[PDB]
């Protein structure tokens, strides 16, 4: 029988979508047999890590369904993956809020 | 049944606080105000000024019979050579330090303070190791196995009997309840702590007259010494007791010394007294020494003896 | 016997001035230790790890490995507030014992769940009365709504050693995960390394120590 | 009992120290035979200093081209060979960290003869009363 | 009677036994409740790894006692 | 002890998982070796400095050859005795020094070569097993009196079997293995050889229980065999099991490493560039399980300790020494007697009871000692110590 070639290396996301999106997409005339394995694992590895503070954001203000201002602050209150998405923008996520000190009342 | 041979001890001077033997059952370290005596067995006597400023309350040999480390109240405590003079000294503490014992190495050395903790010292470089702050009382006991070096016991004055780790120094379990997890006045300090000699049993006396045997694996007492009238079985000193395993022994023996001279000889499978000394009634038994077959008595006193 | 004099007067003068200069203290008062002394005062003049991302990569590997093995069997889920941070228990002034943050962490974070065995409001009653009676006088219940309550006075985490303080650096919030209501808590204001975590209890004699604070936990 | 302990000090001092330091002296003529031999190319090698033999009679013309693997005072090395590190170089070096052994232990043990003496001056003080 | 199965994940699981058991039978009886192959697991008491031929009664269990349950985990 | 109290879940991990300490030698480190029991770490430096740090300290216990006859150069072998007294290690200095840990100022004794070493191996009795650069035979050396006697390319390394000590194992430049019987003094015939390779066999470690063993080549692969013996040490053969490698960017390896008795796990350190990580594979299905991630460098060695079951390691660049040991954190759980900590909200059950307010002679051993402990190691063997010298202390 069948055995779907990205539950063979313990993924979720799909192996050979990425490889036909990598084999027609034209990057290169000869795709590796294990480089699309090699390129799922680590964009499911950054998916669940921005989602699973994006879940915490969620949590920590008493919702249950993460939403664009959850994945705003999951990404612009860490520093690594702040970088990953400095030139981006997040629709409907607003901002971050902060106040300059020569501002606020003394 | 144990007879007796000479009471070699010099009983002019200050009031004596231990005597143990050698290692090799060879040699007595007494200890007076400010000097230690040390008695040849041959018959002669050895002394060793200190560096203390204070009477000190404890000392015991190294497993090679080449250093001797002393617990004197002036905070610090201080491990002399008995041939190249003092050696190294431990000044870490803020209280009077009571009791002292290294493992089957020598290779750390485990103090006892008034500082509510405990302290791991690392002999050859003088330098502190670890500091074990479990206790909200007077922590008068500690005592490593010879056997194993990886567990070691901790008595105060209010009942809790730990068990941490010489590696590590954690707390591994806890037999007795404090004042906050028992009526007050259920609460009994612990005079001397004891392992058998293979570590799986613990023995303990407390300030009751009172002498327990803990299955540390299972926490709970197995044997219960005591004498039936309570005369001096209240107590208010560091009455010495020890342990008896005697070569090729039947099964070891509990031998303590009560506020009397007086000496008592349990068997601990049956618990059926076999023999009681006294004197030989003057003065409270201080402390108590065994080795393989032989034994050093010392009372308040300078009084000093020894059995076989 | 010039030694005596000589080797005394010198030894004993270095000595005792090496103990001054030892001795930041207030040089306390007491015997040896042959004596009987209890000195049992009240007052005591003595004293008294890599990242997150590092963690979550782990917690994840562990629990993609159980859900690996799940092929086999249930009796096998994990507290899902596993995203607490590293704290300790040592001795404390508040009180004897008391929870002592590991690292530092920032402000509006969560720490750690004060979990315990869920009972009704009679038997959490009859509880602490049986417990005042023992001379436990140390109450560990925790009001999570009108008719529930934990208890952590034999079964918990180590929240049950985050003292009550007049000046608070974590509160306590009620989040509800799974459908049920769960206590967490959170840093108020940041907290640095090797800092006591204060609390404030609401209960509705205070050992609070702090600058500005009241005399009840009450 | 301690004139036996220390004694062995001076011992330390005179007799493994002559012993090691003629040792360590020989291999200044066991390089110089083979250094003279190879200035009048291939790496003179060790194996010579045993005896310091050097078993030769010219040896300026007998390593001459003739026989070239020294037949007689037997050198490893046949030719720019690798097999061995050729430790007539910086041999000494062995010898001298064995002599500065020596004379670490030498300082060392004197400072513990003093310190043995200070304390048996309080012996003989405590004996004497 | 009684006895108690810990395992690691926070979980204890109250079996019921006979002293005369053997330990194959307590491991077919944690299988039986929840599906675990004897063959995967490992049981540890007192310290000591309950040995695989032997019986209950050996190790002097009694009920209520507690136990706990090691997975001798894989791929 | 210390262990039988510990709850048996954070005690029982299979493996080291983090980094603890980090040694620092002053000089570079060369080669690992710890006591036969987990007590000393005898290390030996870049120039012939040979120390022994204390596993409870990690500062240094004895310097071997204070007085004289240490080594000068860089070292090769260090190999302890069972029962932990005597001490060889071998040098790049040509000389195989044996020293009695009793008396450690000079070594008791020696014998020199005329080529460098590659490794010294223990038998016993008194006579070990060496093999020479650029030789094509093992010296079996059974120096009592220093007697020194002989027994494909070359010969690189050398490995007695652990449950036949008369059997004996070496690896060749050219890819042969070759197997001897040591059924005499100084006089051993083959019982099998062959060649599985066309590269250099730089590694041959062996379980101790002689039922799998492992090899090195100096192709990027890690070949790992079941063998077996019998037939009064005359029937041996050789079943491939596995073939571990670096899938990724086809790495090479330094060093490799089993675990205790059924070798359930196998360690190996990398040695390409940009390589500073250990691998960890287990053996019966072959399949990568853990990563060590704690140095910054390449790893030459390794050394694991199956009492306080750590791994040591010595870095390439610098010359530290890191350990990888398993971790236990400190239970409140123990501060009472029926202190219990739980996970996860209990849910409590109540008998009608609680809302209604209101001679032993059992057996005793105390002479008796316990053989193994929860991991199962063999506890009672003799563990000799290292006598403390004072000389170098009033300073
Ligand atoms: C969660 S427990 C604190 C743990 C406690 N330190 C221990 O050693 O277990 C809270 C209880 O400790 C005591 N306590 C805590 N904070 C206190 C404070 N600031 N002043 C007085 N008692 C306090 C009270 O008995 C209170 O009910
Ligand atoms: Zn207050």
């Amino acid at each position: 029988k069948a055995k779907t070639r990205s539950s063979r290396a313990g993924l979720q996301f799909p192996v050979g979508r990425v490889h036909r999106l990598l084999r027609k997409g034209n990057y290169a005339e000869r795709v590796g047999a294990g480089a699309p394995v090699y390129l799922a694992a680590v964009l499911e590895y950054l998916t669940a890590e921005i989602l699973e503070l994006a879940g915490n954001a969620a949590r920590d203000n008493k919702k249950t369904r993460i939403i664009p201002r959850h994945l705003q602050l999951a990404v612009r209150n860490d520093e690594e993956l702040n970088k990953l998405l400095g030139r981006v923008t997040i629709a409907q996520g607003g901002v971050l809020p902060n106040i300059q000190s020569v501002l606020l009342p003394k | 049944m144990f007879q007796f041979v000479t009471p070699v001890g010099t009983q002019n001077g200050l009031k004596a606080t231990c005597a143990k033997i050698s290692p090799d059952g060879q040699f007595l370290a007494i200890t007076q105000g400010l000097n230690i005596l040390i008695y040849d067995i041959r018959t002669v006597s050895q002394t060793l000024v200190t560096s203390h400023a204070r009477p000190f309350s404890e000392l015991c040999w190294s497993p090679d019979g080449q250093c001797i480390a002393t617990a004197s109240d002036d905070f610090s405590v201080e491990i002399i050579h008995l041939s190249y003079g003092l050696l190294h000294t431990f000044i870490g503490h803020t209280a009077p330090v009571i009791s002292l014992t290294f493992n089957r190495k020598g290779n750390l050395l485990f103090t006892s303070s008034m500082d509510e903790s405990i302290k791991i010292w690392d002999t050859l470089n003088g330098s502190l190791m670890k500091t074990i702050s479990a206790h909200s009382e007077a922590v008068v006991s500690v005592d490593v196995p010879m056997n194993d070096s990886s567990i070691l016991s901790s008595g105060s004055y209010d009942g809790l009997i730990r068990i941490f780790d010489a590696e590590t120094g954690h707390c591994l379990k806890t037999l007795t309840y404090d004042k906050d997890w028992k009526r007050e006045n259920g609460v009994v300090p612990i005079s001397q702590v004891k392992f058998s000699e293979n570590a799986r049993y613990l023995l303990v006396k407390s300030l009751d007259g009172v002498v327990k045997i803990w299955d540390c694996i299972g926490g709970c007492v197995v044997r219960t010494f005591q004498v039936q009238p309570l005369e001096k079985g209240v107590l208010h000193h560091s009455c010495g007791m020890d342990f008896l395993n005697p070569e090729d022994g039947s099964t070891p023996l509990v031998i303590s010394g009560y506020e009397n001279g007086d000496i008592y000889c349990w068997n601990s499978d049956t618990k059926s007294l076999l023999q009681l000394l006294d004197g030989s009634h003057s003065s409270p038994v201080m402390s108590i020494h065994c080795f393989g077959n032989i034994m050093c008595s010392l009372a308040l006193n300078g009084d000093c003896c020894l059995w076989r | 016997s010039r030694r005596k004099v000589l080797e005394e007067e010198k030894a004993s003068d270095w000595q005792i001035e090496l103990n001054g200069t030892l001795f930041d203290s207030e040089l306390q008062p007491g015997s040896s230790f042959k004596a009987e002394g209890f000195r049992k005062i009240a007052d005591k003049l003595k004293i008294n790890v890599s990242s997150s991302r590092d963690n979550r990569a782990s917690n994840r590997r562990f629990q993609q490995d159980i859900e690996a093995q799940k092929a086999a069997i249930l009796l096998s889920l994990n507290q899902l507030n596993k995203r607490k941070k590293p704290v300790m228990f040592a001795r404390s002034a508040i009180h004897n014992w008391g929870l002592y943050a590991l690292d530092s962490i920032a402000a509006k974070e969560m720490i750690i769940e004060y979990v315990g065995e869920r009972i009704r409001q009679p038997v959490a009653e009859m509880r602490e009365k049986r417990y005042l009676k023992n001379g436990i006088g140390s109450s560990y219940l925790f009001r999570v709504d009108e008719n529930t309550v934990i208890d952590a006075t034999k079964k918990g985490g180590i929240a049950r050693f985050i003292n009550h303080c007049c000046d608070p650096n974590c509160t306590a919030k009620i989040i509800k995960v799974g459908g049920r209501r769960r206590i967490v808590i959170y840093a108020l204001r940041d907290i640095a390394a090797s800092e006591e975590l204060t609390y404030d209890y609401k209960f509705e004699p205070c050992l609070c120590g702090a600058p500005n604070c009241k005399g009840f936990l009450n | 009992l301690f004139k036996k302990k220390l004694e062995l000090l001076e011992v330390y001092l005179g007799w493994l120290d002559n012993v090691y330091t003629e040792m360590r002296k020989l291999d200044d003529d066991a390089a110089s035979h083979v250094e003279c031999g190879k200035e009048d190319n291939i790496c003179g090698y060790c194996s010579t200093y045993e005896r310091i033999p050097c078993s030769v009679e010219e040896f300026v013309r007998d390593f001459g081209s003739n026989e070239e693997a020294t037949k007689i005072h037997e050198v490893c090395t046949k030719w720019k060979c690798n097999r061995h590190l050729d430790w007539v170089s910086t041999n000494q070096e062995q010898y001298l960290q064995q002599i500065d052994s020596l004379e670490s232990m030498q300082e060392r043990l004197q400072h513990l003869i003093q310190a043995r003496k200070k304390q048996l001056n309080i012996q003989y003080y405590e004996e004497i009363l | 009677m009684q006895i108690f199965v810990k395992t690691l994940t926070g979980k204890t699981i109250t079996l019921e036994v006979e002293p005369s058991d053997t330990i194959e039978n307590v491991k077919a009886k944690i299988q039986d409740k929840e599906g675990i192959p004897p063959d995967q697991q490992r049981l540890i008491f007192a310290g000591k790894q309950l040995e695989d031929g032997r019986t209950l009664s050996d190790y002097n269990i009694q009920k209520e006692s507690t136990l706990h349950l090691v997975l001798r985990l894989r791929g | 002890m210390n262990i039988l109290l510990q709850d048996p879940f954070a005690v029982l991990k299979e493996h080291p998982e983090k980094l603890t300490h980090t040694i620092e030698n002053p000089l570079r480190t060369e080669c690992l070796q710890f006591s036969p029991c987990g007590d000393y770490l005898a290390l030996g430096c870049a120039n012939g400095a040979l120390v022994i740090y204390d596993m409870d300290t990690f500062r240094p216990i004895c310097v071997p050859g204070n007085m004289l006859g240490a080594h000068v150069r860089p070292i090769t072998s260090i190999a302890w005795s069972p029962d932990g007294r005597l001490l060889l290690t071998s040098s790049r200095d040509w000389s195989i020094k044996l020293w009695d840990l009793s008396k450690p100022s000079k070594p008791l004794k020696e014998i020199r070569f005329d080529s460098p070493i590659w490794g010294c191996q223990w038998l016993d009795r008194r006579l070990c097993v060496a093999t020479i650069f650029e030789e094509s035979d093992a010296y079996v050396i059974d120096f009592s009196n220093d007697p020194v006697a002989s027994l494909h390319g070359y010969v690189l390394v050398c490995t007695v079997h652990t449950k036949h000590p008369n059997i004996i194992i070496v690896g060749t430049s050219k890819g042969w293995l070759d197997f001897y019987k040591f059924h005499s003094l100084y006089q051993t015939e083959c019982i099998h050889s062959l060649k599985i390779t066309s590269s250099n066999i730089k590694h041959l470690i062996v379980s101790q229980n002689g039922e799998r063993l492992a090899i090195n080549c100096s192709d990027r692969t890690i070949r790992q065999y079941e063998i077996s013996i019998d037939d009064e040490n005359s029937a041996v053969e050789l079943t491939l099991e596995h073939k571990y490698q670096d899938v990724i960017n086809k790495l090479q390896w330094n060093c490799i490493l089993f675990s205790n008795n059924t070798a359930e796990y196998l360690v190996a350190s990398t040695h390409g560039s940009s390589a500073h990580e250990l691998y960890i594979w287990e053996t019966t299905s072959g399949t990568l399980v853990r990563v060590l991630e704690g140095a910054e460098e390449e790893l030459i060695d390794i050394n694991w300790d199956f009492y306080s079951m750590s791994i040591v390691s010595n870095g390439f660049e610098s010359g530290n020494v890191y350990v990888w040991s398993v971790v236990i954190p400190p239970k409140w759980s123990a501060l009472a007697p029926d202190f219990e900590e739980v996970e996860e909200n209990v849910d409590y059950l109540e008998k009608e009871d609680e809302f209604d307010e209101v001679e032993e002679e059992i057996a005793i051993d105390l002479r008796t000692r316990e053989q193994y402990d929860v991991r199962g190691n063999n506890l009672l063997v003799e563990r000799f110590t290292i006598p403390t010298d004072y000389t170098r202390i009033i300073k």
